[PDB]
RNA sequence: UAUUGUGUUAGCAUGGUUUCGAGAACA
C-alpha cells in the first residue's frame, strides 16, 4: 500500500475550501501583477529625465537642504562629491506594518524603494515562444 | 445586414409637453445611500394593512400556527424608557485585579494557549488567528465532593475529558487577540465565585 | 501577435453593473436584517419588495479578465482562456504550480 | 511651487496630497477640499470611500447646474453635508 | 558623463565607505553597548517583574542605538535592525559588478 | 548584430559573449537510455540550456547553444562525471560568439512512433 | 595627497536636550525660500528639469 | 478606492493564440 504517494488525497476531493488549510492566492497576485507594469514604463522614463542635465544637477538639492534643515548637516567642499542621485519609484502595494525584526519592508520609513537598472534573471520568464503581454508600443504591419 | 437599421425621432407631438422636463424615477446608481428610517417604518404599516384585506396565501396561515406554539411553552416577549445594566458590563464592575506583578491572582495551575501568526508582509490579514483557551485539571484542584460536581455541570461533558481527567474553558467573540484574551481572563473568575456555594 | 496586458480589462458595461449592485447592498445590509426581526416578532410572513433592486443574489459571478458571466471559479475567479494565458506567461510558480502531475 | 509634508513621525504623507488634489492633479479634487475645508469638516480624518462619494455631486452639480438635486427617499444634498459635520467636528 | 557625479568610479567609492564601512561602524557599537550595559537576567524575566534599574537601563540603550544608527545613501528603507542592514549590502555589491553568469 | 571586432577584452565582456556546445556520445546505456535523458535534463535547466538533445539505447548527440561560460561546465560533466559507462567522446564542430540565438526551450527528441509500425519496421 | 577625510568622529553619545524647532528657526525658513525663487527666474535649463 | 463607446456585416478560400478530425517520428 503505497501511502506517501497519496497523501492529499483526503484534502482534494472530500474537504471544503473555508475547511481547510489551504490559502487564497489570488489576493496576493492583485496588487503583484499590476505593479510590474508601473516600473516598466516608469523605469526607463524616470532615469532619462535625471540624465538630461547633467551638469548644475546637484544645485538643485543643496539648496532644498537648506529650507528643512536649515544648516547643511552634508556639506562638502568643492573638491568632494555630494551624492549620486539613484533613479527610485513609489510604493503601489498596500503592505501591512506588521512585527516582524527580520522583514525587508516593515522598517521602511520611506515611499520610495530603489530600481535595478539591469536585471539577469527577468521574474515573467515564459514556458515557450509566447511573448509578455503590452511589451509592443508600436502597432504591428502585415504584407499585404 | 442586420441590427442596423434605424429609426426616426417620432416623438415630436405637441401633446408630448411632459418629457424631457424632469430627472427620470430613481436610479440602481442612486441607491448606494442607506433608507432613513422614517420610510423603513411605513412599507410596514402599508403591508400589514393589505395582507388583512383579503390577500392570503396558502402558505401563510401555517406560519401563524408555528407562533401559537411558541406562546403556550412561554417563549415569546407578550405581556398580559428604561436604563438596564448590560450583562458585560456587569462582569466588570464586579472583578477583584491584582495590584502589581508580584500577586498571585489565581490559586491553581492553568496553562494559556493562543496562535499568532508571522511571515512576509501579507496584503491581508489571516483570520482565525485569535483564539485563546485555558486548561486545568480537575485533580489538582482541591474541592469538596458538591462543588466538584457542579463544575463539570455548568460546562458539561463536552468540555470534559473522560480519560485524562482535564477542563477546557475556550472564549473567541472579538476579532482582535488583545480584546479576546482579556475576556477569558474575567469569565473564569466568576465561575469559580459561583461553583464555592 | 500581441497577448492582452492582463493587469488592465478592456471596457464592459455590463461587468460594471455586476459591481454597482455590491456597494448598493453592503450600505443596505443593515436595513436587511431589520424587515425580517419586524415581521417575525409579530408572527406574519410577508413580501420585501425593496430588496428586489438591492438584494444579495442580484450579484453573480462574473471573469475579472473578461466580461463574460459564465465559467468562473471561486479560486481562480477566471475563465478558461483568463487561466490559460495567466499560467502559460511564468506567473504561478511563485504560488506552488506544478503542471507535472495530472 | 510645492507645499510641504510636515505628518506625525515620519516626513511623508501621501493621504494628504489626495485629499488636496496636489500630487494626482484632480481638478475636481482640488476645488472640494477649498469648499469642504470652509465648511468645518475635518476631511483629513475621511474613509477613501466617503470622499469620492461627495465629490462626484460636486463635479455632476456644476455641469449640468444646481438643478437636479434628486435623491432617493426624498434626500436634499444639504442633509449630507450637515450629516458629515456632526460625525467630524472640524 | 559630462557630469563628474555620473561616472562608474564615484559610484563604486559611495558604495563601500557608505554601505559596508558604516554598516559595521553600528553592528561593533551595538555590541559594545551590550557588554558595558547589561540586565539583571533575561530579558523575558525583565519585562514581568518591573522592577527599577530594568526599565532604566534598557531605555537609555534604545537611545543610544538610535543616535548611533548611521543613514544609507545607496538604501532608503532606513533598516534598524543590524543583521538586516549587514545582509542587505552585500547584496547590493554583488549586484552591482561580482557576477558572470545567470 | 555588432561582432566581436568591437571592443570585448578582459576587463568586463570575457563573460558576455555566447557559442554552440561540442559533443557527440555513443556506447551502451541501461535500459533504453532514460537515466541519461533525466539526470541531463535536470542539470540542464540550471544553466538555462536553450538548445536540444537526443538520447537513445547508443545514439547520443544534439546541439546545444547558451553562453561562453556557461557551456564550458557541461563539457567536464559529460567527460568524466558520468555514473553510466561510456567508450568514448565524439566531436562535430564548434562556434564561440554570435548575435542573439536560434531555439528558446530546451526539449529532448523523443521516439513517438505508433506501436504498430514498430513490428513492421 | 589622497586622504579625504583626516579622521572618524565614532564616539558612543546622545543628543542635545533642546529642540531645532523654535520661533528663530521658522523664521529663518522664509529668507532661504526668497535664493529659491530668485534663481529660477534666470531661466537657463532648470526651470523645466524641476517641473 | 469602478471608468475611454459598438455581444455588428466579415474566419474552411488572406489571421495571431488555443483545439477537434486524418497521417508521420527508425541507423
Amino acid at each position: 500500500a503505497f501511502r506517501y504517494r497519496r497523501e492529499g488525497q483526503f484534502t482534494k476531493f472530500r474537504v471544503h475550501f473555508d475547511r481547510s488549510g489551504f490559502r487564497p492566492y489570488i489576493d496576493e497576485l492583485k496588487w503583484e501583477i499590476m505593479d510590474w507594469h508601473y516600473k516598466r514604463a516608469m523605469g526607463p522614463q524616470m532615469k532619462k529625465t535625471l540624465m538630461s542635465y547633467q551638469e548644475g544637477s546637484e544645485k538643485l538639492q543643496y539648496m532644498h537642504d537648506l529650507i528643512a534643515l536649515g544648516t547643511a548637516k552634508a556639506k562638502f567642499p568643492h573638491a568632494t562629491k555630494r551624492f549620486f542621485f539613484v533613479p527610485a519609484l513609489p510604493v503601489t502595494i498596500p503592505y501591512r506594518r506588521s512585527s516582524n525584526p527580520f522583514c525587508l519592508l516593515s522598517a521602511n520609513k520611506t515611499g520610495w524603494l530603489q530600481w535595478s537598472p539591469k536585471q539577469r534573471v527577468p521574474f515573467p520568464q515564459p514556458l515557450g515562444k509566447r511573448k509578455v503581454g503590452g511589451t509592443d508600443p508600436q502597432p504591428p504591419v502585415f504584407p499585404k | 445586414k442586420k441590427k442596423r437599421g434605424k429609426k426616426e425621432k417620432v416623438i415630436l407631438n405637441a401633446e408630448q409637453v411632459a418629457t424631457k422636463t424632469r430627472l427620470p424615477p430613481i436610479r440602481l446608481e442612486d441607491r448606494i445611500t442607506p433608507e432613513p428610517p422614517a420610510t423603513v417604518a411605513r412599507n410596514i404599516r402599508s403591508q400589514i394593512s393589505r395582507a388583512v384585506a383579503g390577500w392570503k396565501t396558502k402558505r401563510m396561515f401555517t406560519y401563524r400556527n408555528k407562533y401559537r406554539l411558541r406562546r403556550l411553552v412561554g417563549m415569546t416577549h407578550d405581556i398580559d424608557g428604561r436604563t438596564f445594566v448590560t450583562p458585560l458590563t456587569k462582569l466588570q464592575h464586579q472583578a477583584a485585579l491584582p495590584r502589581s506583578p508580584l500577586h498571585a491572582r489565581f490559586d491553581f495551575p492553568h496553562t494559556v494557549h493562543y496562535d499568532v501568526f508571522w511571515g512576509p508582509p501579507q496584503v491581508e490579514e489571516e483570520p482565525n488567528k485569535s483564539g485563546c483557551w485555558v486548561s486545568f485539571r480537575v485533580a489538582d484542584l482541591k474541592l469538596s465532593d458538591s462543588q466538584e460536581q457542579r463544575l463539570l455541570d455548568i460546562l458539561g461533558p463536552e468540555r470534559y475529558d473522560e480519560q485524562t481527567g482535564v477542563v477546557c474553558l475556550e472564549a473567541d467573540v472579538f476579532p482582535q487577540l488583545n480584546h479576546n484574551a482579556a475576556y477569558l481572563g474575567d469569565i473564569l473568575q466568576q465561575l469559580m465565585r459561583e461553583v464555592k456555594k | 501577435l500581441n497577448p492582452p496586458p492582463i493587469a488592465f480589462p478592456s471596457f464592459n458595461r455590463r461587468c460594471q453593473k455586476d459591481w454597482l449592485a455590491r456597494r448598493a447592498f453592503a450600505e443596505n445590509e443593515v436595513n436587511g436584517r431589520i424587515y425580517k426581526n419586524v415581521y417575525q416578532n409579530l408572527g406574519f410572513k410577508g413580501p420585501i419588495p425593496i430588496l428586489n433592486k438591492v438584494g444579495q443574489y442580484r450579484i453573480r459571478m462574473r471573469c475579472i479578465s473578461g466580461g463574460y458571466s459564465r465559467g468562473i471559479f471561486r479560486f481562480t475567479r477566471m475563465a478558461r482562456m483568463g487561466m490559460l494565458q495567466l499560467a502559460r506567461e511564468g506567473w504561478l510558480k511563485k504560488y506552488g504550480y506544478r503542471p507535472g502531475l495530472f | 511651487p510645492e507645499a510641504p509634508q510636515p505628518p506625525a513621525g515620519l516626513h511623508w504623507s501621501w493621504w494628504e496630497l489626495y485629499v488636496k488634489g496636489v500630487n494626482p492633479e484632480y481638478p475636481p479634487r482640488q476645488r472640494m477640499f477649498a469648499f469642504l475645508t470652509a465648511q468645518g469638516v475635518d476631511v483629513l480624518e475621511m474613509e477613501i470611500r466617503e470622499i469620492e462619494d461627495v465629490t462626484r455631486w460636486l463635479e455632476m452639480s456644476n455641469v449640468y447646474g444646481e438643478k437636479f438635486p434628486r435623491f432617493p427617499y426624498d434626500v436634499t444634498f444639504q442633509d449630507k453635508i450637515e450629516a458629515l459635520k456632526e460625525k467630524y467636528p472640524l | 558623463y559630462i557630469t563628474s557625479a555620473n561616472f562608474s568610479e564615484p559610484v563604486e567609492l559611495l558604495s563601500l565607505a557608505e554601505d559596508l564601512h558604516k554598516a559595521e561602524i553600528y553592528t561593533q557599537t551595538t555590541e559594545k553597548l551590550e557588554k558595558q550595559w547589561p540586565a539583571a537576567g533575561g530579558v523575558a524575566k525583565g519585562i514581568q517583574g518591573d522592577q527599577f534599574f530594568d526599565v532604566m537601563a534598557a531605555a537609555v540603550r534604545e537611545d543610544l542605538q538610535d543616535q548611533s544608527r548611521p543613514v544609507l545613501v545607496n538604501e532608503l528603507t532606513d533598516h534598524e535592525n543590524p543583521y538586516c542592514m549587514k545582509r542587505e549590502a552585500l547584496r547590493r555589491l554583488v549586484l552591482h559588478a561580482c557576477t558572470r553568469n545567470c | 548584430t555588432a561582432p566581436r571586432v568591437v571592443r570585448d577584452r578582459d576587463e568586463t565582456n570575457f563573460h558576455e559573449m555566447l557559442g554552440k556546445f561540442r559533443f557527440d556520445l555513443q556506447g551502451s546505456f541501461k535500459e533504453n537510455g532514460d537515466m541519461l535523458r533525466d539526470s541531463l535534463l535536470q542539470v540542464g535547466r540550471d544553466l538555462f540550456l536553450v538548445g536540444w538533445v537526443k538520447c537513445r539505447s547508443r545514439f547520443a548527440t544534439g546541439h546545444i547553444q547558451g553562453d561562453v561560460h556557461a557551456l564550458s561546465y557541461m563539457r567536464r560533466y559529460l567527460e568524466k562525471h558520468v555514473d553510466e559507462s561510456v567508450s568514448s567522446v565524439r566531436f562535430y564542430e564548434e562556434n564561440f560568439g554570435m548575435p542573439l540565438l536560434e531555439y528558446e526551450r530546451l526539449s529532448a527528441v523523443n521516439d513517438f512512433r505508433a506501436p504498430g509500425k514498430k513490428q513492421q519496421h | 595627497i589622497q586622504q579625504p577625510v583626516v579622521l572618524r568622529v565614532d564616539i558612543g553619545l546622545g543628543d542635545r536636550e533642546p529642540v531645532q524647532d523654535t520661533t528663530a528657526f521658522r523664521k529663518k525658513q522664509e529668507q532661504s525660500r526668497r535664493t529659491l525663487q530668485a534663481a529660477l527666474d534666470h531661466d537657463e535649463r532648470l526651470a523645466r528639469y524641476h517641473g
